[PDB]
């Protein structure tokens, strides 16, 4: 169980850790989050009390170094930073623990929610989507645009998701226009899985990173990448059985976790109605279709 | 975006463009089977590809053999239209290829876009205009060449005959949409008007009668009347 100490909390702020959040008052004696489960990626995330605009946060894995949070009063945000001095870091953490100035990652022992949402997400894959190679952690916010949103304007602050475009020479073989447009199996299986992602685990990792970025930061281009990656599987006639079974499980926990009140902006009516009711895989997502109908019958 | 009455003069500028109409690609007669079920029998069709500026009609005849052993024919017809248009574009010299293709039916946009990926600078546009190109098969010489065809064939026509010698492309297109609207609303009445006088003939190399400017006014007047009569009936008003 690992720790992210905070130097201080000079501004009032709603702090997110994975699917949890805690309000901290201006100059409250808050010194961090302890008991963070080893084995998963985590996201620590912020929404300032004064400006409820720009949600922002850091993706990290505690195995990859000692990370802390320190407010920068020049740039006006909570920054993640790595402490390279192991003995200084342990000395900081132990002091704040003794003084009980840290909230405990409030995991119920039965509750596999974070594991289910991050099953295929790996820090190495996040650091290729969010390029900043001098840090072991990744910064995302509400406003960051995707490589794809840029084409249709600062490359260094971009989310580099895999570009998916159903009306592209990449998606459509010369001489198989109708076949490839109506049945995306070639695009899914040869171009994306074999060619670009190498396997379904990398494809699902990116889909789940896309969802979590949409959910935690209201990142619009993230939401578009999540839906595009669902649509590409559902619109394929030919999909390995294990991928359909896994997709059902992935989607169930994303829909289960979605705050009930954001489904209007976070869920794309056209895509979900097509995936569940019109597509090749209309009958192949029992769990997702049952939670979607019981929790969001308005959308459908 | 969409071609409407607000940008109607764009049709007659010096940017090459083509209307595509797929409403006569897939044509059927519905009939009863011996066991009293229903069945369709395809007939020859055509793609109606028009330059509105010049009157150059590219009539791709769709022979019934293209449907043999194929499924979801009305879907396949959109894609086969977009294939043939894409083939026509590639067959034209660069300086003749259109900058815009206007489809008369929104269902042709995605098929045409996907077949034209190789041509990113050619704009595929819908139209809010209700164009009467469906009645193209009420023109006797076009109907004849489609129905006689024993194989896939492209036939080149000028749908304005020699009218551009005397009138502008705006006025030629207006005359043409009025004749087609008339043939579409009452085919019998429309054809009667066009051939009621035996002394006005269709030249071998033409589609419509050899009318003098005055006779065209009389004809256009008779076509307008015919369209209102029929409208006054449809709606009893």
């Amino acid at each position: 169980m690992n720790t992210v100490p905070f130097t201080s909390a000079p501004i009032e702020v709603t702090i997110g850790i994975d699917q949890y959040s805690f309000n901290v008052k201006e100059n409250q004696p808050f010194h961090g989050i302890k008991d963070i489960p080893i084995g998963h990626v985590h996201v620590i995330h912020f929404q300032h009390a004064d400006n409820s605009s720009m949600r922002y946060g850091y993706w990290f894995d505690c195995r990859m170094g000692n990370f802390y949070i320190q407010y920068d009063p020049k740039d006006g945000l909570y920054k993640m930073m790595e402490e390279r001095d192991g003995a200084k870091f342990e000395n900081i953490v132990h002091n704040f623990k003794e003084r009980q100035m840290m909230v405990s990652y409030p995991k119920i022992d039965e509750d596999d929610t974070w594991y289910n949402l991050t099953e295929f997400v790996q820090m190495d894959k996040i650091r290729k989507i969010v390029r900043k190679d001098e840090n072991q952690f990744s910064y995302v916010d509400s406003s960051m645009t995707t490589v794809q949103e840029n084409e249709l304007s600062d490359p260094a602050h971009s989310l580099n998701y895999t570009v998916i475009n159903f009306k592209s020479r990449e998606a459509i073989r010369p001489g198989h226009e109708m076949e490839d447009f109506l049945d995306k199996s070639y695009y899914l299986n040869t171009v994306m899985l074999q060619g670009i992602f190498k396997n379904s685990s990398n494809y699902f990792g990116e889909l789940q990173f896309a969802f979590l970025n949409a959910m935690f930061f209201g990142n619009y281009g993230s939401s578009l990448q999540w839906h595009a990656m669902i649509e590409l599987i559902c619109s394929s006639a030919t999909v390995p059985k294990h991928m359909l079974d896994k997709l059902d499980e992935i989607l169930y926990y994303q829909i289960k976790t979605l705050p009930e009140q954001y489904s209007d902006i976070l869920l794309n009516e056209r895509v979900w109605n097509i995936c569940l009711y019109s597509s090749f895989q209309k009958n192949s997502l029992h769990n997702t279709e049952k939670i979607m109908e019981n929790k969001y019958p308005e959308l459908l | 975006g969409a071609m409407n009455s607000s940008n109607y003069a764009e049709l007659f500028n010096n940017d090459i463009k083509l209307f595509v109409d797929d409403t006569n690609v897939y044509r059927v007669t519905v009939h009863k089977t011996f066991e009293g079920n229903v069945a369709t029998k395809a007939i020859n069709g055509c793609i109606f590809t028009l330059n509105p500026k010049t009157g150059h009609l590219f009539l791709k005849i769709i022979h019934t053999s293209v449907w043999a052993g194929q499924k979801r024919l009305s879907q396949l017809a959109k894609w086969k239209t977009a294939e043939e248009v894409s083939a026509l574009v590639r067959s034209l010299p660069k300086e003749e290829q259109p900058k815009q293709i206007i489809v008369t039916r929104k269902a042709m946009l995605d098929p045409l876009e996907v077949h034209m990926l190789d041509f990113p600078n050619i704009a595929i546009r819908p139209t809010e205009l209700r164009l009467p190109f469906s009645a193209a098969m009420s023109i006797d010489k076009l109907s004849d060449v489609v129905m006689k065809a024993t194989e896939p064939q492209m036939v080149l026509f000028n749908i304005y005959d020699d009218w551009l010698d005397r009138i502008s492309s705006y006025t030629a297109f207006s005359r043409l949409t009025l004749l087609l609207r008339a043939l579409k609303t009452n085919e019998e009445s429309a054809k009667m008007i066009l051939l009621s006088d035996p002394t006005i003939t269709i030249k071998s190399y033409h589609l419509w009668p050899s009318f003098t400017d005055e006779q065209w006014i009389t004809i256009e007047s008779q076509m307008r009347d015919l369209i209102l009569t029929e409208y006054g009936r449809k709606y009893n008003v």
